[PDB]
């Protein structure tokens, strides 16, 4: 991709932010994709307005942000190309132990908040030979 | 080809936000599954006593 | 040529094994025939003597 | 030997005549267009 | 819904998860069982007082029964309306925190991918774009051209002068 | 033929990671503080049936 | 109703009739019932014993001639009554042990000639890995689809056709010959279904779950998958549809059919499951 | 490149067996040193023998 | 003969089979009363295998995974499948030969012959007419050996190296000594 962000002025991009969504066709099959206008507006914080190209209708981003975007694209692409890719982008998960511990803890705390109530044990009546019989 | 690969890999990971509201449901559920666990334990004790 | 020679040899061996199996099955057939005859005849006799 | 030979024969015939029926279904409508309902 | 959290497990975090899962399975195997028949036991002493001749220990046994069932129903209706659990709910909230942070950065990744797709689909055709404008936009391949065509004068005018074919030919 | 709860059927927690220790310990401690107490409230009954 | 070996011959003779008497209460009182006579040949053995000790003359293999009137009396009491007689039923599932697979014998032949179906069981299939070892070629059911749900008809027709083709072709295929793809697909689907119909003992399944599993097997979600993996593909899939898709099962249980909505929902659920999980192919 | 000649009918004894044996020997001998091997064949028997 | 709440009788009955006919009424009736079975055969004894147990006609009620483990259950069922697949080729091997078979079938036949010869044990009481000493064999060693033979970790060895050896270390030592 190029570092050419269209100006959101209506003289260039009519009806940019009139609705809260943008849409695009992707690839040779032209799959549809809808993007929030806020996700798109995030770009115009990195956009640099000194630079204007192609009839002065496209600005350029700062190289840091543009290359971050490129690297994210490249990572997704190479993950698609590789076979040992993670099934999720939700990095190393390490909060299943705490869940197990609190589950066992609540289970035990219920099991032993029961038998405080279910063992009042006022008195008992044991039949004993010679006396109760 | 690049657009298609990125698109499909994002489709692959579109599901990765429901982990939170699955979790969120953990605290809401287990604090009801326990109040509907103590009851069943009581009734277990009753049943065992009666059968004995 | 080697294929055809091996084919002839295999047909020879198969015919020999088939002859052996035919001999064995003939023995078994005669045994089963005698068994059937004896069983049917004992059935008939026991039904004739059970009156 | 009996079920063996019978099933082998059945499978071989099935495959052979499946191929032959595929070929005939390919080459039918050309040589017999009066039957093709595409042209009727 | 939290039962559909399986595929986000990893083999380093597998046995723990399985433990948790089997725990919950145990709980449900209790609960459904001890609420399916309801109350079919409900023994009736009218039968046994008649069918039995002693009627001296049966009475005390029945007394024990009716004395325990009272306290059972008492505890039941009492629980059927803290701090001991917050010390673990804090662990849960920390996990919630870190899970939200992971979801946040993964959403940032996918948002950047969507932004890249939007930029690519909104770009002009690169053969329509002016070459010098492209090179002014791009700061990396600027350095690639200076390296081979400003710092040298005899490098070939190929797209990739650093490639293995070029290196080995040299 | 009486049915009394066997307290030892309760099982304590197995620690997994260090971050849980501040919960697990409070559990297991309180569990002991309930197990022995309950034991007492059992055996006192067992004695006060027999005087 | 236990009429064991120590129990005398007349008790072994009368136990199945006692069971039919106990079932006629359900059959006549508007209720339903099912009765399983286990080791129904011991009844004929006991009747032979009684008649031979009562000096009645035998027939062939020492049995009397009244064996047909012995089993017809017993099995004709199974019936489906009308709406005026309550609407009850008494189903029968007799069991027979053959020797060396000889079903040309006298007792198997008699009982086969007076029944509305057959469920043959073989040791070759029992040791090959097919458990239950039901040979679906010889096994039949004259009632058939009338005793079968529409949702299960839709899948079982295709399954029977595919298994017929596989049984036809596999014997020739096993010689290592090279076949086209339309036949390789037949072999693959037949192997998939044969590995699907295996089951653990005392591990039955609901009808909706059977429908879902056979849908996964028939629409081609097991052809590329490895055979040995199916034994867990089943189990996991079951747990999945018992966890997150109870509504599909309730809908199939109630409507007893597969509308296009349930079709699409089941396809989506299978796709989600295959996405969430990974197997050797 | 290993060209293995074989037949298409069966009952040919074990000539195609010996052919495939020699071919396996050659392939396992030449693949150790690192020679990339390709396989041409004549007949279905060699294919059925060396497919797996 | 039955275990009760007082004690227990384990029972081991030897049942003759006249004229090698298992369809006789006496053994047919006796089959219904047994909890475990072991059917010996003359065709396997003529091969010199002892005990001449037919593992397909043999059966039991204590083979389910709820009694023995799942590794034991799976090994037993895999061995039974292998031996049945080998039995299914006896006719075509007798008529045509092993050369007609494919390679999977040849591997099956090899492993089936190997596990047949491995399921043979010299007893101690046979030392008077066999000479070779007795070999007690534990269950996990048998299970490991069967698993390895089914996997393919013993295809390199010969066929006569499994005859009357007990475990696998003896089989490998005999293969070593036969290499000379």
């Amino acid at each position: 991709m190029l570092n050419f962000i269209p100006k959101r002025c209506p003289s260039v991009s009519l009806l940019f932010g009139k609705r809260p969504v943008q849409r695009i066709e992707v690839g040779q099959a032209r799959h549809q994709l809808e993007i929030p206008v806020e996700t798109i507006e995030k770009i115009y914080e990195g956009v640099d307005s000194r630079l204007e190209y192609h009839n002065k209708d496209y600005n350029a981003m700062k190289w840091k942000d543009f290359m971050k975007l490129k690297l994210d694209a490249y990572h997704l692409l190479e993950a698609s190309q590789s076979e040992t890719a993670a099934k999720s982008a939700l990095s190393d998960l390490n909060w299943f132990s705490d869940l197990a511990d609190i589950y066992s803890g609540q289970q035990t705390m219920a099991e032993m908040d029961v038998a405080l109530k279910a063992q009042g044990e006022q008195k008992l009546s044991y039949p004993i030979q010679g006396k109760n019989i | 080809m690049g657009e298609e690969s990125v698109y499909k890999q994002m489709k692959k990971y579109a599901t990765d936000t429901k982990c939170l509201d699955y979790l969120s449901t953990f605290r809401t559920e287990v604090e009801d599954q326990i109040a509907n666990y103590k009851v069943a334990l009581v009734s277990q004790m009753r049943r065992q006593l009666t059968e004995r | 040529a080697s294929e055809q020679s091996a084919r002839m040899s295999a047909m020879d061996n198969a015919s020999t094994n088939a002859g052996e199996m035919i001999s064995s099955l003939t023995l078994r057939y005669n045994r089963a025939r005698q068994a059937k005859i004896t069983t049917e005849l004992v059935e008939i006799i026991s039904g004739a003597n059970a009156l | 030997s009996v079920k063996f030979m019978d099933q082998k024969r059945s499978g071989e015939e099935t495959v052979y005549f499946k191929k032959e029926d595929e070929a005939l279904l390919r080459n039918l409508l050309a040589n017999h267009p009066e039957y093709d309902p595409k042209y009727s | 819904s939290w039962m559909s959290l399986a595929p986000f497990v990893a083999p380093n975090n597998a046995a723990a998860w399985r433990k948790l899962r089997d725990g919950a399975q145990e709980v449900q195997t209790v609960i459904e069982r001890q609420s399916t028949p309801g109350k079919p036991q409900q023994i009736d002493w009218a039968k046994w007082e008649s069918q039995i001749a002693h009627k001296d220990i049966l009475n005390c046994l029945k007394t024990f029964y009716t004395n325990q069932v009272q306290i059972l129903d008492r505890a039941l209706g009492a629980l059927e309306t803290c701090e001991g659990a917050e010390k673990g709910w804090a662990l849960f909230d920390a996990a919630l925190s870190a899970c939200a942070k992971s979801v946040e950065k993964s959403e940032e990744l996918l948002s950047n991918g969507a932004r890249a797709l939007w930029v690519s689909c909104s770009n002009p055709p690169v053969w329509k774009v002016n070459t010098n404008e492209w090179l002014d936009s791009d700061q990396y391949w600027q350095a690639f051209v200076e390296k081979h065509h400003f710092y040298s004068q005899y490098q070939p005018g190929v797209v990739d002068p650093e490639a293995p074919q070029e290196v080995e030919a040299f | 033929g009486f049915e009394t709860i066997h307290e030892n059927s309760i099982k304590p927690v197995a620690p997994l990671s260090e971050n849980s220790k501040g919960f697990v310990e409070f559990v297991n401690t309180q569990l002991e503080i309930t197990k022995a107490k309950l034991r007492n409230a059992r055996l006192t009954a067992f004695a006060h049936a027999f005087v | 109703v236990a009429a064991t070996a120590s129990e005398a011959a007349p008790l072994q003779f009368l136990a199945p009739y006692s069971g039919c008497a106990m079932g006629e209460w359900f059959r006549d009182s508007g209720r339903h019932c099912v009765i399983i006579y286990d080791d129904l040949s011991k009844q004929a053995t006991a009747y032979r014993q009684m008649s031979l000790l009562l000096r009645r003359p035998p027939g062939r293999e020492a049995y009397p001639g009244d064996v047909f009137y012995l089993h017809s009396r017993l099995l004709e009491r199974a019936a489906k009554m009308g709406d005026k007689s309550g609407g009850g039923s008494l189903t029968a599932l007799p069991v027979i042990e053959t020797q060396a697979g000889d079903v040309s014998a006298y007792i198997p032949t008699n009982v086969i000639s007076i029944t509305d179906g057959q469920i043959f069981l073989e040791t070759e299939l029992f040791y090959k890995g097919i458990r239950p070892a039901i040979n679906v070629g010889l096994s039949v059911s004259r009632v058939g689809s009338a005793a079968q749900v529409k949702a299960m008809k839709q899948v079982a027709g295709t399954m029977k056709l595919e298994l017929a083709q596989y049984r036809e072709v596999a014997a020739f295929a096993q010689f290592g010959s090279d076949l086209d793809a339309s036949t390789r697909q037949l072999l693959t689907r037949g192997t998939a279904l044969t590995e699907l119909l295996k089951q653990r003992q005392y591990s039955p399944m609901k009808n909706s779950v059977q429908v879902c599993v056979l849908y996964c097997g028939v629409k081609g979600y097991l052809d590329p998958l490895d055979p040995k993996e199916i034994s867990r593909f089943e189990s996991l899939f079951i747990d999945y549809i018992n966890a997150n898709h109870q509504d599909i099962l309730k809908t199939i249980e109630t409507e007893k059919e597969l509308s296009e909505k349930t079709e699409a929902k089941l396809r989506a659920a299978v796709d989600e499951f295959v996405a969430m999980n990974e197997f050797k192919k | 490149a290993v060209l293995a000649l074989s037949s298409d009918k069966g009952l040919c004894g074990g000539v195609n067996s010996f052919v495939a044996k020699q071919a396996r020997i050659v392939i396992k001998e030449n693949e150790m040193a690192g020679n990339a091997v390709q396989v041409y064949g004549v007949g279905d028997k060699i294919r059925s023998a060396l497919q797996r | 003969i039955t275990t009760t709440k007082k004690g227990s009788i384990t029972s081991v009955q030897a049942v003759y089979v006249p004229a090698d006919d298992l369809t006789d009424p006496a053994p047919a009736t006796t089959f219904a009363h047994l909890d475990a079975t072991t059917v010996l055969s003359r065709q396997i004894a003529e091969l010199g295998i002892y005990p001449a147990v037919d593992p397909l006609d043999s059966t039991s009620r204590m083979l389910a995974p709820e009694i023995v483990g799942q590794e034991h259950y799976d090994t037993a069922r895999a061995t039974q499948k292998l031996l049945q697949d080998y039995k299914s080729l006896q006719d075509i091997i007798a008529i045509l030969g092993m050369d007609e078979l494919s390679e999977e079938d040849k591997l099956v036949v090899s492993r089936a012959r190997k596990i047949q010869r491995f399921l043979s044990q010299p007893f101690t009481v046979a030392e008077v007419f066999t000479g070779k000493p007795g070999r007690f064999v534990e269950l996990p060693e048998t299970i490991k050996s069967a698993q390895t033979i089914l996997r393919g970790e013993c295809d390199d060895l010969p066929e006569m190296a499994f005859y009357m050896c007990g475990g696998l270390e003896e089989v490998r030592s005999k293969a070593v000594k036969m290499a000379q």
